[PDB]
């Protein structure tokens, strides 16, 4: 049986005459090797997607980059650092690195500040723009407390009359498609 | 853009078709997309084979347009019967539901026409410049607890008035605009008052 | 054997007669409703071939067909945040309750938030997350995290319930303004038919039925499977 | 083959992907639903009938759960009846009385007033009654007295 992947120690036991096991879905996931006798576990090579957060074309002209679900050092071997431009390569490892639960993230630095969400990035973390790029934990709002009391009342002494505008689409264009015209010709 | 709800409609639809195009420039595993060069270029029992090729693929990209179409009007639909109850209850009366027809208390809508959709102002009354005062649930006066008809009793630290609950207008405490129930003793919070007869 | 739809019963009409309530009571009633699935993508190349060029470079002459379908499935990813964003960020601010609780004999502690367990979650809403239950993946297959943790969704509902505790209605119209609560139950009765001194002269009655209401809901959730 | 492969795979794709889509919009329905309440139910107090609670909807309270919400109606239900002799209208110096907010109701000798959704029984007087009419056209009136305070 072949593949790919990486081959790592296992904790399972396989009964004294398997020679290989799967799981649910039937993919195979552990081993045994011919002349060891050994158990091992298999593991698919690292894949995902990237996005780049961008201020907008016409505020700035920086970037960063996220790696979806990747530990955040395997990313210079992940994409072919060293074919890229020189220009790609500051953005496969630099001073600002930021691991979080949704990826590695490169070209933003980590802030404890909090703020409202501008660009969301996932799992409680946004990034944004303030002349660089940061990344924070999102805030939902401005603190408040009440002064509740058991004899104690607020009554409006004044009013404001304000208009909103509320927008909703009813139809869409009617096109027709002739198959045989289409298909034939 | 404000009016980006609108303009997503159409963009999608454009591109949808954009790909459905697009899409009769694929060989699906023939020699060429185009008939003219399957039929001079080959012999007629056999482009039959290149010919069903095409067809297959062709009549797949339909079905998946198609598809996608019936699903998308499901939601405009959708869409539309919202607008209609809102211009029904919105714009032809006025509404307690909350929220649904602006933020705050309803007064009033009006209506505008955009190029496939519906656009609706709501006139709103907002409560402001908010004071705070001491209450009481009610009034004790000869033996007798008095609760208020439409409002609130209120102190401005040493008098009782009466105000209604949404804007500050306080008042004397009347034998009219109060009316009583039971004695004094099963209330927990009542104070003591005078209630002026007319 | 054949379906009965009910008990009979035969309402005493006359002319001249009717009936009239002498008690009430109070209950309460479970709703639930779902606002969300889980965000999967799935790559169309490498689930079709799969690290194969042969089979890659078939592929290519049938168009278009795999970016669409990675378009409409991140489509349907974003809407999951969509609908949560529209359900619970309803609040402009973040209410908080008094550190003294003295609501004139109502009883709150099942539904407001527990502060000496690490997840800051009501003892009705920890019943809930244990009683629902159930590192790469193989084929291009992912799944995304949502973008509101658990934690910023607990923190709505409690600003929720602080508001509504606290302000009445007031705080979904415009400044939140104080009122007692035993008065604000009033207005509610008021605004149902019934006239005020009927909660004041049985304040204490009420209170109870409605603690006792609450304690019930625990169990018929955690019992019944 | 390897063309024969690729056309089954792809159309299992399809498949998954046209099931995903008809979920994904019924999910969106339940969850404008669960907006609109929330909207409704909590931030306000209800009027249309059963929307939020069996009863009279007095609040209700959210709560969270892994990929939904739960609320909890509170409403007020009536309870213990007993059952009157009533009138519509009540006849005094040739003049009809109706009831401003209430009911007319006898203990099988006395007439009283009281709320519709309680009983609580009060004297029959010129402050809680009107005018309107003679004692001629009302079909079921009875006579009593109307005091005066
Ligand atoms: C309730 O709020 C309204 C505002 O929405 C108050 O009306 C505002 O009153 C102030 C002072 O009375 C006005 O400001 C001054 O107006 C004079 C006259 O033109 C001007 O010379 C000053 O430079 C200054 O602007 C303000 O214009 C006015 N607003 C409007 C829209 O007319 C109102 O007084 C409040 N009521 C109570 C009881 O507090
Ligand atoms: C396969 O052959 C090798 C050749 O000797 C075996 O290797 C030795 O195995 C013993 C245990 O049986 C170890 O103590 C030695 O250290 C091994 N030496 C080397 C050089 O490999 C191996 O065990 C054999 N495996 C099987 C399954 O027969
Ligand atoms: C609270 O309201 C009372 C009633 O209006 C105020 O008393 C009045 O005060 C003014 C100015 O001092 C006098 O001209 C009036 O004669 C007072 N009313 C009466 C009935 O005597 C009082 O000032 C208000 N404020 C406070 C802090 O008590
Ligand atoms: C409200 O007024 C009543 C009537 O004056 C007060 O009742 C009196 O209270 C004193 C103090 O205990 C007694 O000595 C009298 O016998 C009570 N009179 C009656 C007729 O009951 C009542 O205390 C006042 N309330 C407050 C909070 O001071
Ligand atoms: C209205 O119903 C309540 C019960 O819901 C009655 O209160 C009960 O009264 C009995 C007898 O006095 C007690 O044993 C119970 O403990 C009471 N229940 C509670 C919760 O306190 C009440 O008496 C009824 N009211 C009328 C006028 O009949
Ligand atoms: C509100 O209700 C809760 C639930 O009954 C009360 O918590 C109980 O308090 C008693 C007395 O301290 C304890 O013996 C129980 O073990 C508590 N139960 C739980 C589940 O914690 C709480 O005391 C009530 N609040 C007030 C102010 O009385
Ligand atoms: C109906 O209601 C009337 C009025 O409350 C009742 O008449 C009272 O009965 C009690 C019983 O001892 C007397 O003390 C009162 O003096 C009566 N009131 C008047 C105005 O005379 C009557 O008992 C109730 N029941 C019936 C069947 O009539
Ligand atoms: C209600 O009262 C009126 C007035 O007291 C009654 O009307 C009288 O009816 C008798 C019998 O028909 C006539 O002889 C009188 O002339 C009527 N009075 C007047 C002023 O016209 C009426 O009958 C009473 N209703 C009932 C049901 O007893
Ligand atoms: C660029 O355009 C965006 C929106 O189109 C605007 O918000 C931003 O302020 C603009 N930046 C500059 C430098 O004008
Ligand atoms: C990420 O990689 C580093 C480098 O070895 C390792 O120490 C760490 O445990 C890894 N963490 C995760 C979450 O993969
Ligand atoms: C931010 O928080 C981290 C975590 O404790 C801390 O090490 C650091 O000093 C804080 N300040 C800055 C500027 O990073
Ligand atoms: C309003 O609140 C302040 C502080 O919260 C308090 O000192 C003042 O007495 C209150 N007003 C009244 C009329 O009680
Ligand atoms: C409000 O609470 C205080 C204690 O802080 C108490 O003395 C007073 O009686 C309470 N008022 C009411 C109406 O319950
Ligand atoms: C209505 O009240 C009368 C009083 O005499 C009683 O006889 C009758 O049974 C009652 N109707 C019912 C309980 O349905
Ligand atoms: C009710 O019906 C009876 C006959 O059973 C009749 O005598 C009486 O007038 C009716 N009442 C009204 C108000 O019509």
């Amino acid at each position: 049986l072949t593949g790919t992947g990486v081959l790592t120690e296992s904790n399972k036991k396989f009964l004294p005459f398997q020679q290989f096991g799967r799981d649910i879905a039937d993919t195979t996931d552990a081993v045994r090797d011919p002349q060891t006798l050994e158990i091992l576990d298999i593991t698919p090579c690292s894949f995902g997607g990237v996005s780049v957060i961008t201020p907008g074309t016409n505020t700035s002209n920086q970037v960063a980059v996220l790696y979806q679900d990747v530990n955040c050092t395997e990313v210079p071997v992940a994409i072919h650092a060293d074919q890229l431009t020189p220009t790609w390569r500051v953005y496969s490892t630099g001073s600002n690195v930021f691991q979080t639960r949704a990826g590695c993230l490169i070209g933003a630095e980590h802030v404890n500040n909090s703020y409202e969400c501008d660009i969301p990035i996932g799992a409680g973390i946004c990034a944004s723009y303030q002349t660089s790029i940061i990344a924070y934990t999102m805030s939902l709002g401005a603190e408040n407390s009440v002064a509740y009391s058991n004899n104690s009342i607020a009554i409006p002494t004044n009013f404001t009359i304000s208009v909103t505008t509320e927008i909703l689409p009813v139809s869409m264009t009617k096109t027709s498609v002739d198959c045989t015209m289409y298909i034939c010709g | 853009s404000a009016l980006g709800k609108l303009q997503d409609v159409v963009n999608q639809n454009a591109q949808a078709l954009n790909t459905l195009v697009k899409q009769l420039s694929s060989n699906f595993g023939a020699i060429s997309s185009v008939l003219n060069d399957i039929l001079s270029r080959l012999d007629p029992p056999e482009a039959e084979v290149q010919i069903d090729r095409l067809i297959t693929g062709r009549l797949q990209s339909l079905q998946t347009y198609v598809t996608q179409q019936l699903i998308r009007a499901a939601e405009i639909r959708a869409s539309a019967n919202l607008a209609a109850t809102k211009m029904s209850e919105c714009v032809l009366g006025q509404s307690k539901r909350v929220d649904f027809c602006g933020k705050g208390y309803h007064l009033m809508s009006f209506p505008q026409s955009a190029p496939h959709g519906v656009v609706f102002l709501h006139v709103t009354y907002v409560p402001a410049q908010e004071k705070n005062f001491t209450t009481a649930p009610a009034i004790c006066h000869d033996g007798k607890a008095h609760f208020p008809r439409e409002g609130v009793f209120v102190s401005n630290g040493t008098h009782w008035f009466v105000t209604q609950r949404n804007f500050y207008e306080p008042q004397i405490i009347t034998t009219d605009n109060t009316f009583v129930s039971g004695n004094c003793d099963v209330v927990i919070g009542i104070v003591n008052n005078t209630v002026y007869d007319p | 054997y054949t379906m009965s739809l009910g008990a009979e019963n035969s309402v005493a009409y006359s002319n001249n007669s009717i009936a009239i309530p002498t008690n009430f009571t109070i209950s309460v009633t479970t709703e639930i409703l779902p606002v969300s699935m889980t965000k999967t993508s799935v790559d169309c190349t490498m689930y079709i071939c799969g690290d194969s060029t042969e089979c890659s470079n078939l592929l290519l002459q049938y168009g278009s067909f795999c970016t669409q379908l990675n378009r409409a499935l991140t489509g349907i990813a974003v809407e999951q945040d969509k609908n949560t964003q529209e359900v619970f960020a309803q609040v402009k601010q973040i209410y908080k309750t008094p550190p003294i609780k003295d609501f004139g004999g109502f009883n709150f502690s099942q539904i407001l938030p527990d502060p000496s367990k690490p997840s800051k979650r009501s003892p009705i809403e920890d019943l809930l997350f244990n009683k629902v239950t159930l590192a790469q993946k193989f084929n291009g297959l992912t799944v995304l995290p949502p973008l509101l943790t658990d934690e910023m969704i607990a923190q709505y509902t409690s600003a929720l319930l602080a508001g509504t505790i606290t302000s009445g209605w007031t705080f979904g119209a415009g400044p939140a303004l104080q009122i007692p609560f035993p008065m604000q139950m009033a207005y509610r009765f008021n605004g149902i038919g019934v006239t005020q001194n009927v909660l004041y002269e049985n304040q204490k009655l009420i209170a109870n039925q409605f603690n006792s209401a609450i304690g019930k809901i625990q169990d018929s959730l955690s019992s019944t499977p």
